[PDB]
RNA sequence: AUAUACCGCCAUCUUCAGCAAACCCUGAUGAAGGCUACAAAGUAAGCGCAAGUACCCACGUAAAGACGUUAGGUCAAGGUGUAGCC
C-alpha cells in the first residue's frame, strides 16, 4: 500500500478538510499547490534557498497561531513581496489576533528582507470536505 | 374535542350496512366456493372447508358470509378513521387490477416485490415520520412460491390488523380477519376488489356527512 | 545557518511568543522521566 | 496535552502588552522579579498535578455479580426514537 | 495605447525527474515526478522608451 | 539495544474486487447466515474498483488499487517509546 499523503479510514466520525483528504496523484489534478513562486520553472535559480524559508513559514506560524489555524497556509510571492494568506478558526479575542499579524508581519520583514502581509480569513469550525 | 363522530359507529351494528353488497348467492355465480386440491390443504382450512368433490376442496360459502360481515365493516372502520389501507396481492393475473382499484378508490397499493424490512424497518428505508399502514388487505395471502407472503409477519411484528383472502392452501393464522374464499379465479376477485372498494368509499362517504353535520350544529 | 533559524526559535519560546509542540513534547516528558530515572 | 499553557506566558517574565494582560490597562513591556515567576513556575507545576490526580481518580464503579465481570451491571434507560418516544 | 501586438506559445519543456519510492530498498519501485512550465509570447512591435 | 513499541515511507497478494459503519430479518433470539427480476429478507451511507484526469484519442500506457496477511523492510533518512552510556 502507499502511504504518502492520504488519512485512513477509520470509522464514520473522523471529519478532515479537502486538502489532506486528497491523495497526492491529484497535486494539479484536484488540487493547487499550497505555495507559489517563481524557482521551479527553468531555468530559474532561487527555486532552492526559498523552499528552506518556505518550510519554515508553516512550521513558525503553527506555533505562534497556536491551536486555531484551520488548514496549512498560502504562501503567494509577488516579486519582493511576500503574501502569505491563513484562514483561522474563530475561537481566539480579535484582540489577541491583531497582535500577532503586526508582531508576526514585522518580524517576518525583518527576516525574509521583504515585505510581508497577511491577510486572515476567520471561519466558526474546520470546514470538513468529507466524513470519512 | 372531535369525539362524537367517533364513538357513534362503534356502537352501531353494522352501520355501514355492509350486508347489502353480498350474500352467498353472489359468491356463489363468481365461483369464490371453491378450493384447490385436497393434496394442498392447509391444516387451517380445515374449519372452513365443506367438503372434498371428487378431490377438490369447496368452500364453506355460510361461514364465508359470517366473516365478510365482520371483514368489510372493519375495513370500512379503517376509512372512516382516515388510516393508511394497503393493498397487496401478488398474484401477476391481477396485479394491473389491484393498483387500478387503489386509483378508483384513495386508499394504496403494492403489488411489485416485496423489498426487505418495508414494515419492520420502514424508518431507515424512508424518513424518520412515516405512518405505517393501519390494515393491510390480502388478495393472495401466498406469494408467487408458495408460501405465505413475508408481510403476514411483519404486518403482525408491526403490530397491524390485516384481512386477508384465505384459500385451502393459505394460513390463515396471523391474519386477523381471513375471508376464507377463492383467490385464483378472474370472477372472484373482480367481485373481491368491488366489495372492497365500494365498502370504503362508502364509508369515506359516511364520514364526509357526519362532520358537515357536526360543522352545522 | 542553522543557529539564526533555531536560535531564535529558542528565545521565543523563551519570550513565549511562539508555542512548539516538539519541545513541550520534551520538557513534560523529561519532567516525567526525571521523577524515576534519572 | 497542550491544555495548561496561555499563548502568552515564557519562563522569561515578560508581560506582553496585547497578551497576557488586561487589554491596555499596560502598553508597556514588563520584566517581572526573578521571585514572581518562581511563584508563577509554581503556580504552574501546582496547578499539573491537580490535573495528574484528577485523571488518577478511583471512579466507585458498580458492581454486577463480581468486579471486572459485566454480569447483572446496568446500563442507562434505552435512547430515544428519532422522532420523539422517551424512556 | 494602440500597440501593434500578436501572441504566440512557445512549445512547452516539462523536465520530468524520477526518485525512489521507499526509504530504503526496492528499486523497482520509483516514483517520478515533474515540472510542466509553460510559455507565453507578447511579441510587441516599435514603441518608444517611455 | 530493541522495525517484536512506533510515526514516517514502502514491498507484497494487487496482472484482486471486495471491506463495510447504522439498521432490519432468519435462526425456538447458538457461533452465524441473508442468494433466485415470471425475484423466497435484506437495506444502505462511507472506502475501493469503476468514472475522470495526465500522455497522442474513447485505444493503450502510466497513475491508481480499500480492508487485511507475512509481528515483511527500515531506530542507519529524520523524528520518537522504553531500557542503556555521560
Ligand atoms: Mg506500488
Ligand atoms: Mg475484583
Ligand atoms: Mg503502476
Ligand atoms: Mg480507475
Ligand atoms: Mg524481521
Ligand atoms: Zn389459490
Amino acid at each position: 500500500k502507499n502511504r504518502a499523503a492520504r488519512v485512513r479510514v477509520s470509522k464514520g466520525d473522523k471529519p478532515v478538510t479537502y486538502e489532506e483528504a486528497h491523495a497526492p496523484h491529484y497535486i494539479a489534478h484536484r488540487k493547487g499547490w499550497l505555495s507559489l513562486h517563481t524557482g521551479n520553472l527553468d531555468g530559474e535559480d532561487h527555486a532552492a534557498e526559498r523552499t528552506v524559508e518556505d518550510v519554515f513559514l508553516r512550521k513558525f506560524m503553527w506555533g505562534t497561531f497556536p491551536g486555531c489555524l484551520a488548514d496549512q497556509l498560502v504562501l503567494k510571492r509577488r516579486g519582493n513581496q511576500l503574501e502569505i494568506c491563513a484562514v483561522v478558526l474563530r475561537q481566539l479575542s480579535p484582540h489577541k489576533y491583531y497582535f500577532l499579524v503586526g508582531y508576526s508581519e514585522t518580524l517576518l520583514s525583518y527576516f525574509y528582507k521583504c515585505p510581508v502581509r497577511l491577510h486572515l480569513q476567520t471561519v466558526p469550525s474546520k470546514v470538513v470536505y468529507k466524513y470519512l | 374535542f372531535n369525539d362524537k363522530i367517533l364513538n357513534e359507529p362503534l356502537k352501531h351494528s353494522d352501520f355501514f350496512n355492509v350486508k347489502e353488497l353480498f350474500s352467498v348467492r353472489s359468491l356463489f355465480d363468481a365461483r369464490v366456493h371453491l378450493g384447490h386440491k385436497a393434496g394442498c390443504r392447509h391444516r387451517f382450512m380445515e374449519p372452513y372447508i365443506f367438503g372434498s368433490r371428487l378431490d377438490h376442496d369447496i368452500i364453506d360459502l355460510e361461514q364465508t358470509a359470517t366473516h365478510l360481515q365482520l371483514a368489510l365493516n372493519f375495513t370500512a372502520h379503517m376509512a372512516y378513521r382516515k388510516g393508511i389501507i394497503l393493498f397487496i396481492s401478488r398474484n401477476r393475473q391481477f396485479s394491473y387490477l389491484i393498483e387500478n382499484m387503489a386509483r378508483d378508490c384513495g386508499e394504496y397499493a403494492h403489488t411489485r416485490y416485496f423489498r426487505g424490512g418495508m414494515l419492520t424497518n420502514a424508518r431507515l428505508l424512508f424518513g424518520p415520520t412515516v405512518r405505517l399502514p393501519d390494515l393491510i388487505i390480502f388478495l393472495h395471502t401466498l406469494n408467487n412460491i408458495f408460501e405465505p407472503h413475508v408481510a403476514v409477519r411483519d404486518a403482525a411484528k408491526m403490530n397491524i390488523p390485516t384481512v386477508g383472502i384465505v384459500d385451502t392452501n393459505c394460513n390463515p393464522c396471523l391474519i386477523t380477519y381471513p375471508v376464507p374464499g377463492n383467490d385464483d379465479s378472474p370472477l372472484a376477485v373482480h367481485l373481491y376488489c368491488r366489495l372492497f372498494q365500494t365498502a370504503i368509499t362508502r364509508a369515506k362517504e359516511k364520514r364526509q356527512q357526519v362532520e358537515a353535520l357536526y360543522r352545522l350544529q | 545557518n542553522h543557529h539564526t533559524y533555531a536560535e531564535l526559535m529558542q528565545t521565543l519560546r523563551f519570550l513565549g511568543l511562539y508555542r512548539d509542540e516538539h519541545q513541550d513534547f520534551m520538557d513534560e516528558q523529561k519532567r516525567l522521566k526525571k521523577l524515576r530515572g534519572k | 496535552l497542550n491544555r495548561g499553557q496561555i499563548i502568552g506566558e515564557g519562563r522569561y517574565g515578560f508581560l506582553w502588552p496585547g497578551l497576557n494582560v488586561p487589554l491596555m490597562k499596560v502598553q508597556t513591556i514588563a520584566q517581572r522579579s526573578k521571585e514572581e515567576q518562581e511563584k508563577v513556575e509554581a503556580d504552574m507545576i501546582q496547578q499539573r498535578e491537580e490535573w495528574d490526580r484528577k485523571k488518577k481518580m478511583k471512579v466507585k464503579r458498580e458492581r454486577g455479580w463480581s468486579g471486572n465481570s459485566w454480569g447483572g451491571i446496568s446500563l442507562g434507560p434505552p435512547d430515544p426514537g428519532p422522532c420523539g418516544e422517551t424512556y | 495605447l494602440g500597440i501593434s501586438i500578436k501572441v504566440h506559445e512557445p512549445p512547452r519543456k516539462i523536465e520530468r525527474f524520477t526518485l525512489l519510492q521507499s526509504v530504503h530498498i526496492y528499486k523497482k519501485h520509483r516514483v517520478q515526478y515533474e515540472m510542466r512550465t509553460l510559455y507565453r509570447c507578447l511579441e510587441l512591435e516599435h514603441l518608444t522608451g517611455s
